[PDB]
């Protein structure tokens, strides 16, 4: 199995024009559940989440998200009291976990404000590292909850894991499949006497991809451009990378390594 | 205060062809603060049929969204992206490079 | 802490009751429990946070109002003989991993067809045995509180007008006069044991407070009304 | 979804006593220990979330996660320490599971015992001083009613109590459904 990953996301707005408070969670970069403000409910975003688990799971965590809703007011409430900010600022939490592929794992609980590092939760010393003094005022609060720091340890290295396994089951035929790249070289003359290489991949999945280019089958090339991976709207990604001009592009995809000679 | 500016990206889901029905994106990420306006313009003017990602979040904070729509690409049809957030002091048209 | 009223209650089928509760700890999750014997806790109601409320395990025959972020109220619509019952309000920060709960007082509430049996207890206290006090130098009251319904008492010692706890033990629980019946009346035993010296030197009271039927409780029978009441027999020394 | 732990358990004053939970739930964030006096609200004595003994006073809460057990340990019991024990569950879903919990009976320790059957007046017939190893029977006769050993702390004794309406009640019969001590004082 490849490194997977759970995450959920919070957002809180402050004076919004777009909901006061959204909850989005993933499996990798497919969403799975959603919650916000105006619905003040928890719903699938997949099909195999809506397949799979019962009504009560989303009636409980639907009562769970209002009563996180709450808390994120007054909390973004009291940080702006901290920061003395009028006007409309955002709150932001993530909390996840990754099973690697070699079976080890990660566990990660962050909060930002004005969508900037504030807290980070610290889960092998059971602490909160505080960008700033208003966060070290939070941190201090928070670490006088010792029960809390433990149970957050326990959630992130050992139920966010057994809920990552779980989900991974459910939608295995989405997120353990493999799509392989197709991959193009195109080759042309740009400004007089300059060549352009592009090696272009499209249609694969997982979006995790390596490209490079190699000169004499050693060396990488000096000053590659990158293009991002992009989601085609089909389940499917693409992504690029291109140099100036003996070269060849060089692919890995989910175990496969490929090679394009120019 | 830090506000990003959304990275705009225009692109087809299948490499594009003149009279070959394919799909064109509209990639909208790493912009903060969440409120955003997209649409997807046909020689300049918004396409009804347009489908769309809910807002997404990333771990740097930011946030993403796609946009995209079925299409025909032909030689004198002009595809464009515009999008407005608080960064920008008008909507900004992204142009589709035609692949 | 949480606070819970009224700490016991009779009620006839059919009657409408409402269980206040409060919290002074500003926080934000509130519960409604049922004790019953042999059993766990059983969640009727609860409220994550001010603005919601859902279902617990047992919620058909009450309905709950979160009225504020200090108060959880608990209603029964039709009481029932099976929601007989204690009833316990509580409260935590947050209903997430860690949080302590804090618990009211309780609630005793007893649903009846009918308030005809219910009745207050008869008070006796029985003076030491004189082959105890020459036996052991030490002398034993016993206070016996019989035919009680439903069992909503409190039994206490008083010495010279003031509470003691020294020496003093009563049973937890009532034992049933007609253990067959369904409606069985009940009995309380208490003894307060004193030195032969103490006991020589001329006040001993054993009080008993029943919790029976309140103003508005409607009664028809020739005999006194079942109210609440404190019951006390007394010896001197 | 179960939560397991004894009905009622039975230890000596002074020694130790140690009450196990074991819990079956799908998911884990969290186990309680409450005490709770007869007639009395729960009150709260710990929290186990991660591995290992948390001792506190002369309580201890340990927990194996691996194992899905917790135990509560009192050390030096004293009377005061009867009591129900409560163990809770919190599941995958925060959904807190509550034990039917362990009614815990101390045994006092009865230095000087001197069992004696006693008749009180406004009858009463008093069973008092045995050891604690002696054990109360209920009555037989539905128009005779005997209460369950209670224990005094003054000097700490053992004490039931039997009486009747009826004209065949005597002290030296009330307590005949009891295996009494052979040298029981009937006055
Ligand atoms: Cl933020």
């Amino acid at each position: 199995m490849r490194t997977h990953s759970l995450r959920y996301f919070r957002l809180g707005v402050s004076d919004p024009i777009v909901p006061e408070f959204i909850s989005v969670g993933y499996v990798d970069s497919h969403p799975i559940t959603t919650y916000d403000s105006v619905t003040r409910q928890k719903e699938p975003r997949a099909p195999w989440m809506a397949e799979n688990l019962a009504p009560d799971h989303w009636e409980r965590y639907t009562q769970l998200l209002r009563g996180w809703q709450q808390m994120f007011k007054v909390e973004l409430k009291r940080l702006q009291r901290h920061y003395n900010h009028s006007g409309s600022h955002t709150y932001q939490r993530m909390i996840g976990c990754e099973l690697l592929e070699d079976g080890s794992t990660t566990g990660f609980l962050q909060y930002a404000y004005d969508g900037q590092d504030f807290l980070i939760f610290n889960k092998d010393t059971l602490s909160w590292l505080a960008v700033d003094n208003v966060a070290h005022t939070i941190k201090q609060a928070w670490e006088a909850n010792q029960h809390e720091l433990l149970y957050q340890k326990n959630w992130l290295e050992e139920e966010c894991i057994a809920w990552l396994k779980r989900f991974l089951e459910y939608g295995k035929d989405t997120l353990q499949r493999t799509e392989p790249p197709l991959v193009r070289v195109n080759r042309k003359e740009t400004f007089p006497g300059v060549t352009a290489l592009f090696c272009k991949a499209h249609g694969f999945y997982p979006p995790e991809i390596y490209m490079t280019w190699m000169k004499n089958g050693e060396e990488i090339v000096q000053e590659i451009d990158y293009g991002d991976i992009l989601p085609s709207g089909d389940g499917t990604y693409q992504a690029w990378a291109s140099i100036e001009l003996l070269y060849s592009c060089h692919v890995e995809h989910s175990g496969v390594h490929m090679v394009l000679q120019v | 205060m830090i506000q990003r500016t959304p990275k705009i990206q225009v692109y087809s889901r299948h490499p594009a062809e003149n009279g070959k029905s394919n799909f064109l994106n509209c990639y909208v990420s790493g912009f903060h603060p969440s409120d955003i306006e997209v649409d997807l313009l046909k020689n300049g003017e918004r396409i009804e049929k347009v489908e769309h990602s809910d807002l997404s979040f990333s771990k740097d904070w930011s946030f993403y969204l796609l946009y995209y729509t079925e299409f025909t690409p032909t030689e004198k049809d002009e595809y464009a992206c515009r999008v407005n957030h608080v960064t920008l002091s008008q909507p900004k048209i992204v142009k589709w490079d035609r692949d | 802490g949480v606070t819970q009223t009224p700490k016991f209650q009779v009620l006839k089928t059919g009657q409408s009751m409402t269980l206040q509760c409060a919290q002074d700890m500003n926080h934000n999750s509130m519960y409604w429990y049922r004790q019953d014997p042999g059993m766990g806790l059983r969640l009727i109601y609860y409220s994550a946070s001010e603005g919601t409320t859902d279902k617990g395990e047992v919620p058909n025959g009450y309905n709950v109002s979160r009225l504020n972020k200090r108060e959880f109220s608990l209603r029964l619509e039709s009481a029932a003989p099976s929601q007989t019952s204690v009833y316990f309000c509580a409260s935590s920060a947050a209903v997430e991993g860690g949080n302590t709960i804090y618990f009211g007082e309780g609630s005793r509430l007893t649903v009846l067809e009918d308030l005809k049996n219910v009745f207050p207890p008869e008070v006796a206290v029985f003076e030491p045995s004189e082959a105890e006090i020459s036996h052991t130098q030490k002398a034993t009251l016993v206070c016996l509180a019989t035919g009680f319904y439903p069992d909503h008492v409190e039994l206490s010692w008083w010495v010279n007008g003031k509470e003691v706890h020294s020496g003093v033990c009563t049973d937890p629980q009532p034992l049933k006069e007609q253990p067959a019946l369904n409606d069985s009346r009940y009995a309380l035993s208490s003894r307060l044991r004193v030195s032969a010296t103490f006991w020589q030197n001329p006040h001993f009271r054993c009080q008993v407070q029943f919790y029976g039927l309140s103003e508005n409780d409607e009664w028809t029978q020739d005999r006194a009304k079942p109210v609440t009441q404190i019951v006390s027999a007394e010896a001197w020394g | 979804q179960n939560i397991d732990q004894p009905t009622e358990m039975t230890a000596t004053e002074g020694a130790i006593v140690q009450i196990n939970c074991t819990y079956q739930t799908s998911g884990f964030n969290g186990l309680f220990w409450y005490q709770q006096h007869a007639g009395e609200a729960p009150t709260f004595l710990s929290y186990n979330v991660l591995d290992g003994l948390e001792e506190k006073g002369r309580f201890s809460s340990f927990l194996s996660r691996s194992k899905g057990y917790s135990y509560l340990l009192l050390k030096e019991l004293q009377m005061k320490d009867s009591a129900s024990y409560l163990c809770a569950v919190r599941d995958s879903n925060y959904q807190l599971i509550w034990g039917a919990g362990t009614k815990l009976i101390i045994k006092p320790d009865i230095q000087n015992p001197d069992p004696a059957v006693y008749q009180l007046r406004d009858s009463v017939c008093l069973f008092t001083d045995f050891d604690s190893q002696t054990n109360v029977s209920q009555s037989k006769d539905s128009d005779v009613y005997i209460t369950d050993k209670c224990v005094l702390d003054m000097f700490k004794s053992n004490s039931a109590v039997a009486w009747s309406n009826k004209s065949d009640f005597a002290c030296a019969n009330a307590f005949n459904n009891s295996i009494i001590p052979e040298d029981t004082f009937f006055p």
